[PDB]
């Protein structure tokens, strides 16, 4: 209780090491507080982040033969400000308490046709092609683009969609959501939990084993016409069930978010 | 031959997706990689540990630093030098000046997205101190008195529960609260939220949230020798105890903040970093 | 995962057993490690039908 | 191997829900909660009683 | 839960057995109780298969 | 390590042999690098070749009556251009390592309804007549048209449609794509991995084995009209599940594809 | 008699289609053979031979010309005769007047389609020369130092691995290179490409690429008979060893050509074709 | 009709046997009564578990 | 009929067992007569089950 | 074919059995030869059943 050494080393503490109770009983529990009032049983954090959360922000596709590039493995540095507004999940909140991570990451997404703002939308009645570019040369350099989002949009280059890279082809339709996923696919196999400040990672950030080789990208079968169709998605994301988080560090200041 | 159909009509209920929300069940992606069959192995040693990390309970129990108080020769006896109280939710104002930025420890993360909390909380206190220095000290554990503006009267000295120390040659303290309450649990409320004042009285229901106060009295007045500093700062640390587990996981309230907080804190900031990054000097 | 997803099937839940009453259940003192029994993945064997599957046949 | 398809060809009747009317059978919602396996237990002395209150005897 | 699901499966029907002539049944004495076979969830359990599933592997 | 006759055989080194390392260790390995950070294990091309990728390119029916005509086992030679553009898959890529193959082939398509350039485009509702001609008789010669591509569109002649060979009728709004599997119905048991260099096979090729006897028909149960209402479609291919490369052979010349 | 359904709703994801970009799995195509059961058999001696030539290992390890260099008998002690980047990736343009068409080797044509690649390579060279020439030679394997121009100094010989060969009757010099890293692989990457240079150093980020250079230098001056040619023409082969293996499949970067190169070369190639098709001439 | 059911799936198809030439075939005399096998639907029993489910459990 | 959609879902192909090399088969000298396995259907039967269905119960 | 089309149903995934921890695992020294499990179809048989159906029955 007193004395010149009664702190706990950390390393022992994660073991279950704890001081006596200033009540002098042991310590106990059992199960019926969760059985008795919730129904189930909450015990880490890798059942936690396997939730879904929107991923991206105003996503939308309005210039000719236009396409969804999108980075599955990036997180994005914290807000600056007292208004922030952009997607939370349950992975990149957790994200902050450690320093590595590895898996594959799953990606859906939701899609409407609209002849512009404010007016009707319809789910999509075509087939969206869907491919992912690992490797480091030609194709992948040509889809980089630093200052875009984790979830851009643009006029795919040539020397890419021609080229047969891993091509699932979706029709909402009959499948309801697109729903995909992408390997770790990556050059060792861990990979330090790094963050993004201003939108997505360069060559050297790969090169680095910074984040996996992977862009994904979302192709419509349909024209798009700035004038008068566009189409609007919304994009979903959570890691998958090869996913971990290794090696606990400090924690970061928090802010309130926009409330309005 | 290619006979006929005749058998089982079933029943089906088609989906858009499966287990979007839950932590179980099955997933029906389609597969990027060459195999349909892609997943990773996963071992002891992975990142130096053969523990599990992500177990709540090995993030739980991180000691975290929280608060200080000072202990002077001139608190007379029963002077409250401190109070705390008794609940995860670890989550406070920057400082006095700036109150819309937080500070918050591994419980307080985790409190702050999820509805229901359980268990002990462990305290540690460290007496910043000399061995000339000599006084005695009530600690004790108070369920359901919180301050004196929303609990009847001053709790009976006599009828709590607690530990008198004479700290003359020690230096730490510690010791684990139990839960203590009418339900198997309580709720993940921070106390301050204004949601929780009732008749013009702040925090008034939060007795629904919180199981009440540690406090630390003066039992002896300090005294100190002539030739040392005459005052004590005491460091407060908290973590989890082995029983401290939540329920309704949800949307975190408050979020990372990477932003700035005072014009002297950013000036330290770029000091240490230069220090910690440069090639010659930036 | 291979193994979950027949243990899914079996008992069409990813329960996997009877179950036993609350009061009784303690896994205080459980500390999980990262080597368990689906930490091993399916695909890596060198059993012969496994073996001439990979090579595509 | 990816083998082509040459097996049973089932039949199937959609349901836009199942048994809504009904007090048996199964239901075909999606949880909220975290646990697609969440359900709470029921014993005796909940209420103060070993007796099933709701049986209309 | 689970344990019903199970065998709507294996009977294709919420009945589990044979029926029996009505003339020759009575349920008069009959007095349910609150703890019974189905008032067990079967995710309370601490089998090492899971505990490993509970805590995501 | 230095002699006058330190070369190894090609046959002996496709068995394994290879000369000492200059380290002087033992060559060994396992399948760590594989589990720990890329989920799998990659071995041969008969694995790679399965991978689905776009077969043809830009094809429509713009005219009354028209049809697809499609001759699913025909590679084309490379391109003689700094600026190729076409669909390239990896069946295509690896098949100019080898001298002979065999086994069926796989066919997908995705098809949508369009009134004009640029405008809306919807998935075909309605079905699709798919039909294979196999014999080197009246209807096959009809068919053949050698400066025609291995994807077009004509009016199919009459004493095709309506003879009756093998027919399957897809309901896309049921199916979603439309996958069907030509046999390798061949003459013997290996062709020869020739290849065309402008078109499509003509009866020579055909009686010579250098292609298996096969001409691949898809009809919509629509009125196509040049003047409003046109079908754009696209195509995709792989190889079956009975498929084989054999006999290597040495390298082509490569060049970069057009990028823009 | 026709009951009523009463038993299990089942739930289920509909596909447009099944594992079109995975390899294993199942395809969902209709067969248009009259038999829903197609299907061809596969046996040893189809072409030839009993083994599976589709397997990587079967076409990594066909020996493959690669390079020539020069060795006369002006080159002085410490002359580097040749230096070789140690990586699967062997694509280098056709010549030093054409760079936008390109040679390769059986390990280039699958590198120029994967992400990463693990292994040893084969080093095999072929003197061609007489037995009255004599030289001794240093070949080496020097891991992580690429050039002048993006590594620091030059190598220390004494701290280097390597061979001292001992030319005057032999003919032929090999040896395998294993592989050697910080990761459990590397990239695909061709050595020249610009997306390497970091700070106006072209490839200076190519250590995440090739894993060293195998070094020829001259210790011993090459000394030969007077009725002999002075210089020996030396050609470089490589091959992938037992272990050369790659993981993640893509598109190919460059694609087979069959046009021309040079005016030289097309009257070369028509010479030939006549010889190798003709009926009489043409 | 729980005990139909199950059949159909089974053997797929009605057919609950073997089957048996024509020609040696005759149920002329065969005279059917209300009483049978299928008479009696499985819902009427006071087995354990089917009480339990009886009483919505 | 019944006994092929039997098999078609035990071995999910029409294809009863495990193949045989194609060079040492041979029924040059096998003549199919119209009696077989396949030629008598199901439903001619009279084991009680299936009189009873038969009547309509 | 059949055979795996079969194996892909019982364990609901290509993988034919239980992991193998991958540091102990070599396949360096093997060498897959045209003739294995996977190279002979079902559909080239003899037995009775097989040849019924094979004619149309």
């Amino acid at each position: 209780v007193m004395g010149e050494d009664q702190q706990i080393p950390r390393n022992e503490a994660q073991h279950g090491v704890h001081p006596i109770s200033i009540d002098t009983h042991r310590i106990s529990n059992n199960w019926s507080p969760q059985a008795m009032c919730i129904g189930e049983k909450v015990v880490s954090i890798r059942q936690l982040i396997k939730r879904f959360g929107i991923f991206g922000d105003a996503n939308t596709l309005q210039a000719d033969g236009s396409s969804f590039v999108v980075a599955p493995f990036t997180v994005t540095s914290p807000t600056k400000t007292l208004t922030s507004t952009r997607n939370y999940t349950q992975f990149d909140y957790y994200y902050y308490l450690y320093a590595f991570w590895r898996g594959s990451m799953r990606i859906k997404m939701v899609a409407e046709t609209q002849d512009g703002t404010g007016t009707p939308r319809k789910k999509t009645n075509f087939t969206w092609f869907v491919r992912m570019f690992n490797s480091l040369q030609d194709s992948f350099n040509s889809l980089i683009s630093t200052s875009s989002s984790a979830v851009t949009t643009t006029v795919l280059p040539s020397g890419t969609i021609n080229m047969g890279p891993s091509t699932q082809v979706i029709d909402p339709t009959v499948e309801g959501l697109i729903e995909v996923e992408v390997p770790y696919y990556n050059i060792s196999h861990i990979t330090p939990a790094v963050t993004i400040d201003d939108g997505t990672p360069s060559m050297e950030d790969y090169l680095k084993g910074h984040s996996p080789p992977c862009l994904l990208t979302f192709s419509p079968r349909d024209s798009i016409s700035a004038t008068n169709h566009i189409i609007t998605a919304s994009f979903m994301r959570a890691l998958g069930d090869d996913f971990s988080f290794m090696y606990l560090l400090g924690v970061p200041p928090l802010v309130n978010v926009a409330r309005a | 031959s290619k006979p006929t159909v005749q058998g089982k009509i079933g029943e089906c209920k088609l989906r858009g997706q499966g287990r979007m929300a839950n932590f179980d069940g099955m997933d029906m992606s389609h597969k990027m990689a060459l195999s349909s069959t892609n997943e990773i192995e996963t071992n002891e040693g992975l990142a130096g540990t053969s523990l599990d990390v992500m177990d709540l309970s090995r993030v739980l129990s991180i000691p975290n630093y929280w608060d200080r108080f000072t202990w002077k020769t001139s608190d007379v006896i029963n002077t409250v030098l401190w109070d705390n109280y008794v609940s995860p939710f670890k989550v406070k104002p920057y400082s006095a000046t700036i109150t819309d930025r937080f500070r918050c420890t591994h419980m307080g993360k985790v409190a702050n997205a999820f509805t229901y909390w359980r268990g002990s909380m462990v305290y540690t206190f460290k007496f910043v101190k000399t061995q000339y220095h000599s006084g005695r000290l009530r600690i004790s554990f108070i369920p359901y008195y919180y301050n004196t503006t929303i609990s009847t009267g001053t709790p009976d000295v006599s009828r709590t529960q607690k530990i008198v120390v004479d700290l003359r040659t020690s230096t730490a303290v510690s010791f684990t609260v139990p839960y203590i309450g009418s339900r198997p649990w309580l709720y993940c409320i921070r106390p301050e939220s204004s949601w929780l004042s009732k008749d013009n009285t702040d925090g008034a229901l939060m007795y629904n949230c919180v199981s009440g106060i540690v406090r630390v009295e003066v039992l002896n007045q300090l005294v100190a020798a002539q030739n040392v500093f005459s005052e004590i700062d005491v460091i407060c640390e908290v973590n989890g105890g082995p029983d401290l587990e939540f329920a309704g996981p949800t949307c975190p309230r408050y979020v990372p903040y990477a932003g700035d907080f005072t014009l002297a804190d950013t000036r330290k900031i770029e000091a240490e970093r230069t220090q910690e990054y440069s090639n010659n000097e930036d | 995962a291979a193994s979950e997803l027949k243990q899914l099937e079996t008992n069409n839940s990813p329960s996997t057993a009877l179950g036993q009453i609350s009061e009784g259940l303690t896994t205080l003192s459980h500390i999980p490690v990262l080597g368990n029994i689906f930490s091993t993945p399916a695909w890596i064997s060198a059993k012969a039908a496994d073996l001439a599957k990979l090579f595509g046949f």
